[PDB]
């Protein structure tokens, strides 16, 4: 029971962890989204 | 019986000890941490878990 209750704890942490960087990812892909589309509009008015 | 008569003994001799009573066996502190460990994954249990 103390080594499952330590497995509980570990995978606690690893589902945690996991979630803290999937906002991250997510977080940053959804910004870099934005900022190409808005790099895209930039490029095509400067460049007409 | 014991030689002819009751053995000598001391005027006192209490000699309390009886630190155990039956029992023994089973130990009471890795089942206090299991305890500790029970109501620490309680608390937990009260965190939410997924979604």
């Amino acid at each position: 029971q103390e080594e499952v209750i330590a497995l509980f704890e570990k995978c606690r942490n690893k589902y945690k962890e996991g979630q803290k960087k999937y906002m991250e990812i997510d977080e940053a892909l959804n910004r870099l989204h934005n900022s190409l589309k808005a790099r895209d509009q930039n490029y095509k008015n400067a460049e007409k | 019986d014991e030689e002819i008569v009751k053995t000598p003994r001391k005027l006192v001799n209490y000699v309390p000890l009886k630190i155990f009573n039956l029992g023994d066996s089973f130990d009471d502190t890795i089942t206090t941490t299991v305890a500790k460990l029970q109501d620490l994954k309680k608390e937990i249990l009260d965190s939410p878990r997924s979604n």
